[PDB]
RNA sequence: CGGGAACCCAGGUGGAGGCCUGUAGCGAUGCUGACGUGCAAAUCGCUCGUAUGAUUUGGGUAUCGGAGCGAAAGACUCA
RNA sequence: AAUCCACCGGCCCCGAAAAUGGAUGACGCU
RNA sequence: UAGCAAAGAUCUAACGGAGACGUUGGAUACUGGAGCGGGGAAGGAUUUCGUGCCAACGGCACUCG
RNA sequence: GGAAGUCGGCAAAAUAGAUGCGUAAGUUCGCAAGAAGCAUUGGCUCUGAGGGCAA
RNA sequence: UUAAUGAGAUUCCCUCUGUCCCGAGUUACUAUCUAGCGAAACGACAGUCAAGGGAACGGACUUGAAGGGCUAAGCGGGGA
RNA sequence: GCGACGUCGCUUUUUGAUCCUUCGAUGUCGGCUCUUCCUAACCUAGCGCCGCAGAAGACGCUAAGGGUUGGAUUGUUCACCCACUGACAGGGAACGUGAGCUGGGUUUAGACCGUCGUGAGACAGGUUGGUUUUACCCUACUUAGCUGGAAAUUGCGAGAA
RNA sequence: GGUAUCGUGAGGGAAGUAUGGGGUAGUAAACUCCCAUGCCGUGCCUCUAGUUUCUGGGGUUUGUCGAACGGCAAGUGCCCCGAAGCCAUCGCACGGUGGUUCUCGGCUGAACUCUAAGCCAGAAGCCAAUCCCAAGACCAGAUGCCCAC
RNA sequence: UACGUCCCUCUCCAAACGAGAGAACAUGCAUGGGCUGGCAUGAGCGGCCUUGAGGCCUGAAAUUUCAUGCUAGGGACACA
């Protein structure tokens, strides 16, 4: 894990940059965070979320299911003091235990999301 | 059923003015008497932050690996005068002063220590101690204590205060001098006073105390900002946009029992201006003054030129003019408060406090500004010869 | 040790500026430097380098 | 009127309407805003309803106490 | 040269516990 | 003590005065022609005007009202 | 990030003028409708027409 | 049953946002201090707690525990 | 591990009584917010013990120290699912908490409906719209000062960690 | 006596806590550690972000000073950028300590076993300590300086 | 008549007001220069771009070093 800062609260739209039909990842919830009050579970660059897809194909729309954070548009700083940030957020949609889904990404995956998970890296036309 | 964690630390009450803006080390280590006599404090000066990049070691992720940038802070450290010498007996009601020799000189600015005025005064302090110090029997009564130290003292202190006029900032509008006592953390108080005595009225430089690469604990007084709220004093929460005589408030601070306010819920008043310790802050450069090292900033990796002080002095302090002391992170000061640096209480054997550092570049970058640029002599490459000194290096 | 801006093409010394990812595609860098938010908020907007007097290469085209 | 053995396709004209936006006017929806020892024995702010009308308004003039008057709330009839 | 098989009787051990700090009335007494 | 917090910010000279006040000059403003405008009805009836005055009344003050 | 706030989008934002293009469901054919929805706006020098007074 | 109309009641969606996650900074005006002016509601006396008992949830009683005095700004727990 | 049969102690966020306090007024549930408290331990924490080989559960004790979420529908408490989580334990504090907020439910005066009633009207039936004042006083707390003080302001009264 | 400085510290407060990882090790599984993260706490402003009455610099809009220059009015016109300051689990730093006992594994054995006396041992726990406050705990703590009468 | 403290002024690590940290011929204050940093090419002029990263602002609730300018010392207790 790393210091990334927070992007996608829960009830965040995020899309999907998988080829896997679905546009977007409204988040459902955090996939491992340990509660604390008032806060809404807020994801991360290199967080696994649980997703119900708002628009896409319908052969994944009406459940829930897991994503995993490509890219986010909030800055966060680097521990190596490089303060970096994306256009859009992004995520891919991924195995209930974690794997990658779905076609080779459609974005810059990011190095937080990458080396915590074997699977995404290698489906990814850029890291950065 | 529902709760929450509680709000603000409990051990920090009274959110209180510290009792003076000098940093006071409450408590001094343990007297190990297997180490040597040694000096176990010294005050600094909070000239202000910065930050550098360090090679990396402790392998871990983010460790052993390429460089990191982390935040630091440059204390301002001029050599300290001892003017005194202070045992205590270990008596059942808790130490106890059993005398005081002073130096023979004490510098100018330590008796003003001793004035509010100093300048319709007449200047009296320490007069005849000056004269019954050339005495006879002021030889007598000094080591008539110096022979008490030893049988009736365990613990040493000598008194140090602030060299100010060997700290040309203006800025410390300050002339009095810092006075401070000081553990001696050595072994067999016999030669406990053997130190003491012998760097009496000599300067104490920060290097003597401290080394480069280990931690210290900064005793220090916080940042005022007078009466605050309850949202920032305590942090509890904003009540909804709705609320009637505003939302900056604990809505319930008492059921009906008990029928008093308690100690613990959150109130209104001073914030800031506390004193803090902050543990285990880890020195990362101990570099000497410009006057004898005008090459503070540049170890090894940036083998151009420059100093400690930004382009443009630190934003409200000046320049540093001293032995500035450079640790790692968040020192509780504003700018030009005095902080006392500590050996710590920690057993800190760690492959996390213990390990040996390099730094591999430091940024001297203006505060004032964004500031793209090192050492100036960097941005004069940058622009050319443009009309402020084309209209002097050209009307000649 | 200065990665060397974008936009205004300032010197960057490490743990000034802040770095951006645009979602698209570059076989130089992928990932864009910028030392102010001038120099990136003028670059959403998306002027030219040139054409602003501050710039690096508005000097090397108004000083030939 | 143009244009083609029925009366449709369009072009203008004209300026209707308990029509629309909106100023005054007249109202008072929301903030359950601000005041609540008021500015005020009901006001203030912003929002808001209507604004050719079954409209608003002046003066005069009618109808009042077991009564009057009411597009009716037992409303109003000198707090 | 003592040692048993069953029970009667408590003082006393557990059975048994709450929420402001805490009451033989307080200290204290053994 | 609460308060004297909605609605226009007075600034200056030299003059007067027993003294923050007034007057004049200059300055910057505000009302902005559904007006802090000029006229009337209803109502009020000397509030008009001038010269004084300054006790208490003008919720501060006043040489002014 | 975008209603997860809250009894409730309360409040605030947002929308916005003009012009041009388009504009469904329903329907008492009048409407709905400013539907929705897009699109263009500056400054400048111009070039067009648009009219009263006779051989 | 219904087109239109609705400061009507209701639900969703879109947009939009400090409603919120989670708050932060700024601004007038106040509060604050001052000069001038100056009220009122209210008022037995008052006025630190715990426990006991009690018209059974005490400011006074009982037994303990705190408490030097006088103070300015707050707050809203109590003074049923 | 409890279950026949059973019983016996202690239990209040219990179902009701009682009518003791309050009728010249203890302002109504729920929330928001915040603090506290208890253990009958939900989690972590400590061994214990089994048909407890590892794995992994299993039973139990000790501990109040720390921790115990975000949503959808509901005014709700409760309930229910959704999802996270080490788990989302159970309570008190006047059913903690309106001179703190909110005003959704109770909530009257308007109105509609259902049943009832000859009718006016009734319903603890439904629906909609519907005041939320005052701290400037004492203490509590919170910070902010000042000044006296040892026969705790007095005797000279005398006690030095 | 005053005034001044340095301390003492009775007493009160009190806080750090979760999770993953690597590691040796599919080992008649964890455990000093190594590594992060999260929450809480206390700070900070180097960076990043927010904030602008530096109304800083610029641009622009209606009106307006005869017009530029320059301004001004729009209770800060609007807009872009903006240092300083403040501030963010939006940034950052820091928060790993000694005894004491009971559960308990157990020791000696009496009158064979842990306890009847003699006893180690240790998780929490409590207790101090670090930490925050500081003699109305009235400091015969130490120390600087000094009167008139 | 003592040592001293306090007020007035100034400073600002402090601040609602007190209190605090200070200074009290000092780099103190005020200007200017320089640095640092914001903005983005100034009125005017030559041939619209050129002069030109120009002009302006930069410590002020209070960035940093250099040159010149002025620069209360009076009160109140202490004190009898
Ligand atoms: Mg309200
Ligand atoms: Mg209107
Ligand atoms: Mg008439
Ligand atoms: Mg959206
Ligand atoms: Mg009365
Ligand atoms: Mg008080
Ligand atoms: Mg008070
Ligand atoms: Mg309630
Ligand atoms: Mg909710
Ligand atoms: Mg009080
Ligand atoms: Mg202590
Ligand atoms: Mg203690
Ligand atoms: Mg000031
Ligand atoms: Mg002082
Ligand atoms: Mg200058
Ligand atoms: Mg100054």
């Amino acid at each position: 894990r790393f210091r990334v800062s927070v992007a996608l609260p829960v009830g965040a739209v995020v899309n999907c940059a998988d080829n896997t039909g679905a546009k977007n990842l409204y988040v459902i919830s955090v996939k491992g965070y340990h509660g604390r009050l008032n806060r809404l579970p807020s994801a991360a660059l290199g967080d696994m979320v649980m997703c119900s897809v708002k628009k896409g194909k319908p052969e994944l729309r009406k459940k829930v299911l897991n994503a995993v954070i490509i890219r986010q548009r909030k800055s966060w700083r680097r521990k190596d003091g490089t303060v970096i940030y994306f256009e859009d957020n992004a995520g891919v949609i991924v195995n209930p235990k974690g794997e990658m889904k779905g076609s080779g990404i459609a974005g810059p995956v990011a190095k937080e999301s990458a080396d915590l998970w074997p699977k995404i890296s290698t489906h990814a036309p850029a890291i950065v | 059923k529902f709760e929450h964690p509680r709000h603000g630390h409990l051990g920090f009450l009274p959110r209180k003015r510290s009792r003076q803006i000098r940093g006071r080390a409450r408590a001094f280590p343990k007297d190990d008497a297997t180490q040597k006599p040694h000096l176990t404090s010294f005050m600094v000066f909070k000239a202000g932050m910065t930050h550098i990049v360090r090679d990396v070691d402790r392998p871990g992720s983010k460790v052993n690996k390429k460089e990191v940038v982390e935040p630091v802070t440059i204390l301002e450290a001029p050599p300290m005068v001892i003017v005194g010498i202070v045992g205590y007996r270990q008596t059942p009601v808790g130490l106890k002063t059993i005398g005081t020799v002073w130096a023979h000189h004490t510098s100018v600015e330590f008796r003003r220590r001793y004035y509010k005025n100093w300048k319709q005064s007449a200047q009296l302090a320490f007069s005849r101690q000056k004269q019954f110090a050339n005495t006879k029997e002021g030889k007598v009564a000094e080591a008539r204590t110096l022979n008490a130290f030893a049988k009736k003292a365990s613990v040493i202190r000598v008194i140090a205060h602030t060299q100010l006029r060997k700290l040309r900032n203006h800025r410390v509008g300050v002339k009095k001098a810092h006075v401070q006592e000081i553990q001696i953390n050595g072994g067999n108080v016999a030669a406990k006073i053997a130190l003491a005595k012998s760097l009496l009225e000599k300067e104490v430089r920060v290097d003597s105390v401290f080394q480069q690469s280990e931690a210290c604990d900064v005793c220090s007084v916080t940042k005022g900002h007078g009466t605050e709220g309850v949202v920032k004093r305590w942090g509890v929460a904003c009540l909804p946009r709705k609320t009637h005589r505003g939302l900056r408030k604990v809505a319930c601070i008492g059921a009906w029992h008990p029928a008093r306010v308690m100690y613990t819920v959150a109130r209104a008043g001073q914030h800031g201006y506390h004193h803090r310790t902050q543990l285990n802050k880890k020195i990362y450069q101990i570099g000497r003054s410009v006057a004898v090292e005008p090459n503070q900033a540049t170890t090894t990796y940036d083998l151009t030129a420059k100093t400690i002080t930004p382009m443009g002095g630190f934003v409200g302090y000046g320049t540093v003019r001293n032995d500035y002391v450079m640790l790692k992170g968040s020192v509780s000061g504003p700018r030009r408060r005095v902080m006392t640096l500590r050996r710590p209480m920690a057993p800190q054997t760690s492959r996390h406090l213990k390990e040996k550092i390099v730094l591999k570049f430091i940024d001297t970058s203006s505060k004032i500004g964004h500031g793209r640029f090192q050492t100036k002599k960097e941005k004069n490459q940058w622009f050319g010869p443009l009309k402020k000194d084309r209209i002097r290096r050209e009307e000649r | 040790r200065t990665i060397e801006c974008e936009f205004s093409h300032f010197a960057v010394h490490p743990g000034h500026g802040r770095r951006y990812v645009p979602f698209a595609f570059l076989s130089t860098k992928p990932v864009l430097t910028f030392s102010r938010p001038k120099c990136f908020a003028l670059y959403m907007r998306k002027k030219n380098p040139r054409f602003i007097p501050w710039t690096r290469t508005y000097r090397r085209i108004h000083r030939k």
